[PDB]
Formats: structure tokens, sequence, C-alpha cells
């Protein structure tokens, strides 16, 4: 709307809201953004590798109700609750991001694809020369950080039990 | 309509027409406002100068972006105006449309820019007036075929040589096989023609030459051709669509006569089929299709102008019938009477269609000569009717061929430019690692990714 | 490049994806003059037309 959408469905000032809307319309004149736009903006931001599946998961998180193309209201609401929201909102967003399907548990293959999406970007021009093994140690470290049994509440508690990730949450909560 | 709101109060007066008949609760006007007109000439400054319009003029089509409070997203509060960041001349046409309810497309503008301006303002391309709609549609179709050609094909195992095979100017082996099979087609047709000459396969000297060695030359060549056909059976992306392709039909038609003659002479000596075999032996000429760059162009041109050639056929048949009947009926009384039948007059009418002229068959009566002359002129005009269309299509397709080659070169240059820009961004990041405001946060996100993957980036 | 420089905040949301998978000293943002786009529109004249 923009008339009453000052704080009801967003967490930004009028100036920030209007400039974000103008920029989005400049990049999306139709007013609706699709998956390919996410692909190409994510490739333009990081011009050092392949940026396909992580952008796909990001859009799927943004694609609420599986519409296939999110409008401005939900997009700006997500940006607001992730950049100027509460901690539980960020954890909910990360939960939905890491929950590709709709089960109550997060299994091995989900972490496999997530770590592949994280590690494929640097390509073949990195000093440590990453291989398929490093995702395996990373997933093992994450899983031993997770509960031993084959939990979203446990992941939440582990997130709030370590200050390194909490100080890695206000990195952008303050700026922009 | 919603764009004639200024006449809405007049319709109020129309109530007085049926007011004596009117009888009811009359829930009264719904809390009307601003009894006197307070129409504000709201200003809309688009990347420079400004355009003023009445509020009802902009709000008579609320279904679009400029209706409702959506426009206020681009409202500029500190300046009390609407600073849109769009093109300031297409907006002029949008304003004229809003005033009229009808949009005109000026001829001298890029369609991509016009259409993206239309999309930015939340319009539909289907509201163009028929005066401009036809021109906009022509421009749509030309840029549509342009963008279609922009992304037609891209060069992308045992099947891999197939791409080499069907693009022989890729590998040395494919090119040599292509050239040598063309040479084989040529040598086979030359073998046929030098078989037909009396010095080779006639009893020129019964006393003594008649070589039956030519009976081998075809067979080997035929077998050679088979393998590449079999090759296309092996590396076939489509098992049945390939056969459905006209090329494969021509290849199998050229291949068959040798084998069908083998079977026939194995079982029968059917009269009139051996000469048919010799006749069909020549379609290696059509098998030349791949080597002839322009034969595909010719075939596509003929396919495109199918209706025109059909109309030519119909018209020429009608003219032949009319003229042959006329000349046979007005010439049957002659002494020689070579016009012995309507089919007899068919040959004369068809040799006088094309200004050909043989003198073997000419009319001998006063009406005959004049009808023959009129026949010749009518045939000339009829046969000349479709040739401009045929040659126009041929030259057109030639032009799309060359322009598609140039466009492919342009796309290669553009991908080279894109990868050069990628390399520039990469080395800029690397030198920033070694040592504008935007690049600060760009490299900040890059370093955040480096931290989250603990993998340092090298040159 | 900066061709979509109006989409930097969204990219920050992308960073939110990868904190639990992160292992680093977190050198923090490199600071800036203002964390917004308060830079007002500039009027530029080209031969008497602004």
């Amino acid at each position: 709307e923009g008339l009453e959408q000052l704080e009801a469905q967003t967490n930004f000032t009028k100036r920030e809201l209007q400039v974000l809307y103008r920029g989005f319309k400049n990049e999306c004149p139709s007013g609706v953004v699709n998956e390919d736009t996410f692909k190409q903006i994510y490739a333009q931001f990081f011009p050092h590798g392949d940026a396909s599946t992580y952008a796909h998961y990001l859009f799927n998180a943004f694609d609420t109700t599986q519409t296939g193309s999110v409008k401005f209201e939900d997009f700006v609401t997500a940006l607001s609750i992730l950049l100027r929201g509460t901690v539980h909102e960020k954890l909910r967003w990360t939960f939905n991001l890491y929950d590709i399907n709709k089960d109550g548990y997060i299994n091995k293959e989900e972490m496999m694809d997530i770590v592949k999406a994280i590690y494929d970007m640097m390509g073949k021009y990195t000093y440590p020369v990453l291989k398929e093994d490093t995702p395996r140690q990373h997933v093992d470290v994450f899983f031993q950080k997770m509960d031993k049994n084959k939990t979203l509440d446990e992941f939440l508690e582990s997130c709030q039990e370590d200050d390194n990730i909490m100080r890695s949450l206000q990195l952008f909560q303050n700026v922009m | 309509a919603a764009g004639v709101a200024a006449w809405l109060p007049f319709a109020r007066a129309a109530a007085i027409g049926w007011m004596p008949v009117a009888s009811g609760p009359m829930p009264a006007p719904p809390r009307q406002e601003r009894k006197r007109t307070q129409d504000a000439l709201i200003v809309l400054n688009v990347s420079g100068t400004r355009f003023q319009t009445w509020q009802d003029t902009l709000e008579r089509y609320p279904d679009t972006l400029l209706g409702s409070s959506e426009r206020d997203f681009f409202y500029h509060p500190e300046t009390q105006q609407y600073f849109f960041d769009r093109d300031p001349d297409i907006f002029r046409h949008i304003l004229n449309f809003y005033r009229t309810g009808k949009l005109h497309y000026p001829r001298h503008e890029c369609i991509s820019a016009y259409d993206e301006e239309l999309a930015f303002f939340g319009l539909i391309p289907e509201i163009i007036g028929d005066c401009c709609y036809e021109e906009y549609k022509d421009r749509r179709r030309e840029n549509a075929e342009r963008l279609q050609d922009d992304a037609d094909t891209d060069t992308a195992a045992r099947q891999r040589v197939w791409r080499a095979f069907e693009n022989p100017h890729t590998s040395t082996m494919a090119l040599v096989f292509y050239y040598v099979t063309g040479f084989f087609i040529a040598v086979s047709v030359i073998a046929n023609v030098v078989e037909t000459v009396p010095c080779g396969s006639s009893p020129g000297h019964i006393k003594e030459r008649y070589a039956v060695a030519f009976f081998c030359l075809d067979t080997a060549c035929v077998m050679i051709f088979t393998v590449e056909y079999l090759l296309r059976l092996a590396a076939a992306p489509s098992r049945y669509r390939f056969v459905r392709s006209v090329m494969s039909i021509i290849d199998v038609v050229a291949i068959l006569p040798y084998y069908i003659g083998l079977v026939m002479t194995d079982n029968e000596d059917v009269s009139g089929a051996f000469v048919t075999l010799r006749v069909f032996r020549v379609f290696r000429i059509f098998k030349f299709s791949r080597h002839s760059q322009g034969l595909r162009i010719l075939g596509y041109t003929l396919k495109s102008c199918a209706s025109e050639l059909g109309f030519l056929l119909f018209s020429l048949t009608m003219a032949i019938i009319i003229f042959a009947t006329v000349m046979f009926y007005a010439e049957k009384g002659s002494s020689a009477s070579k016009f012995t039948s309507i089919p007899a007059a068919f040959w004369y009418t068809i040799v006088t269609m094309t200004t050909l002229g043989y003198g073997d068959m000419v009319p001998k009566t006063i009406a005959g000569k004049i009808f023959g002359s009129i026949c010749s002129l009518s045939g000339v005009l009829v046969i000349a009717l479709p040739v401009p269309v045929i040659v126009s299509n041929f030259s057109r397709i030639y032009h799309q061929n060359q322009r598609a080659d140039k466009r492919r070169a342009q796309k290669k240059a553009r991908l080279a430019r894109i990868r050069a820009a990628k390399s520039g961004s990469a080395n800029a990041y690397m030198q920033s690692k070694r040592s504008s405001s935007f690049e600060t946060q760009h490299h900040h996100l890059l370093h955040c990714l480096e931290k989250t993957t603990n993998h340092e980036f090298v040159d």
C-alpha cells in the first residue's frame, strides 16, 4: 500500500521503504520478482563462481505459499524482519531456509546441498583448495553441535548458547 | 467509462428525466465532498522537467500504477511533487493516453524501451489504437524474430562426434569425410552420365569398349553412402524424428534404387522398371543437399511460398485448358490438322506459355494466329505473376542467413565482453585483498563469505 | 559491478543465511558515512534544461 505500510508490515522508515521500492521497480518494472532475477543479482554480487542452488533456496524462502513469484509486500516484510527484526524472527527465517521440505527434522541431504551451495561459490581459485571432504567435516561438526539423536529447538538453543553467531547477527541489524 | 468522470454530475441531472416516475427511499448521495471544484494540478517531475495534470485525470484509471496510493511510492515529500525516475517522453504519451483513454505509439522509438516503460507504469500493450496498433505489431514481430535469433542455438561421447558430423567445419575427420562423400556423390553421377554416353556403354564397335566395370562403381559408392546414413542411425538424437526429416527421406530415396533393382533382378525382369531404376539413380543430385549451401535456402523458400505456387498452378492450368480448347475448336478444319485433339493443343499452348516456340506446331487460320498471340501474352503475364514473390522470399532468407551469422559473431563478442568484465571484477577484488563506497561493502560481503568458508581467495 | 547497487540491503539478508556455517574472527563491517540512501536527487542542467 505505502499509505499505512509504515510499520504494520515493515520495520523501516518512510525514506528507506520508498527508496527500496523505487530500486526494486527499477530492477523489476512489473513489480514482481522471479527466480531468475534472484539468480542474476546473486551472480552479479559475487562474480567468482556459480550461484544457482543457494539463490533457489533463498527464493523458495521468499516464495511464500509457493506462489512462484513474490510481490513487494512479503519481500519487504522479510527484509525488515531480517534486517531490523527480533532474534526469534531471524531464527525462524533460517529454519525455513534450511527446511527445504516440510518435515519436523533436518536430515543429512539438506545439509549436503546447503554446504555445497556455500562451498561452490569460490570455485577453483582459493588458497586452501577445498575438496568434497571439507563439507564432510563441516557437516560432522554441525551435527555433533546438534543433538545426538536422529531438533529445531536444539538448534535454536545452540544458536543462542554461542555468542559468536549472536555477534554475527548484529553485523547488519545496525547498518542499513 | 471510468475516464469520463467529469460528466458524472451531468448524469445526476438525468435523474430529473425519470424523477417523477422515481419513487423510493432515496438513500441520498453518499457523503459527498468539495461542493466547489478543488481540482489540483498535481505536478509529476520525471528525471527533469515536470508535467501537471488534474487529480481526476490521473485517477480515472486506478487499475494502473498511477492510480490509487501506489503512485505515492514515487512521491517526493520534501519537494511536494512526484519525482518519477522514468523516461520523460514516453510519460508524455502515457499522459496523453490517460487524458484520452487511448494510447498512440509514436513510430520513431525503440520497442524495448517503450515496452519496459509500459510495464513500469503498469499498463497493457493491448490498448493501442488501430492506427498505431498495426505498426506496433510489426515492430513487435520484427524484434521478436530478432530476439529469437539471439538465442536460437549454442554449441553444446560417441554421440559427440554427431555434433562434429553435422557441423563438419569443427574437426578434421568430419570435414574430410564430408568432402570425400561429396566427391563420391559427384563421381557416382559422373559415372552414370559417362555410362550413358555411346563410347562407354553402347555397341559403338560390335566388331570389338563396353565396360561392365561401371556396374561396380555405383554399388561401392552406394555402400559408402549407406555407412554415413547408418552413422546417422547410430548417433541419432531422435530415432523417428530424424527419419521424419526430409533430409533422411531424400537419402533413403537415393539409396533404395540399387537394392530394389538387386531384388527385382533376383526375382523378376519387370519391364519398364529397369529404366525406372536408371531414372531414379540420379537422385544423388538431390543427395548433394548438404554440400549445396543454397539448396536448403531454395527448399525453404519454396515451402514458404506454397499458396502462391499453388495459385500459379491453378491459373496456368485454367489458361491452358481455355486456350487449348479454343485453338483446337477453331483449327480442327485445317488440312494438316496437327491439332488432332485437346491434348494435341495442350503442347502448343504450353510451348507458347513460356515464349518458347518450336514452329513444329503453329496455327494456320486467321483466328488461330491471333488467339495464339493472345495466348502467349496471357501465359507471359501468368507465369511472371509469382516470380517476384519467389525471389523476394529467396533473397529474404539469404539475408536472414547472413544476418544470423553476423548476430552469432556479435553474441560471441558479447560473451567475451561478459567474461572480461568478470575477470576485471575478480582482479579488482584480488587487489582490494592485497590493499568507491559500494566496493567497501562489496568486499565486506566477500570477506564474510571467506570467513564463513575459511577459504582464502587467490589470484 | 555496482549495476544493482540499490539491492545491497537484500544481499545482507543473504549473509543471514550463513552464520551457523561460519568460522572466522568476524572483522565486522568496515564502517561508512551513512547507512542509508539519504543522498538527495541532484539537479543537473544540460543547455538550459535541468
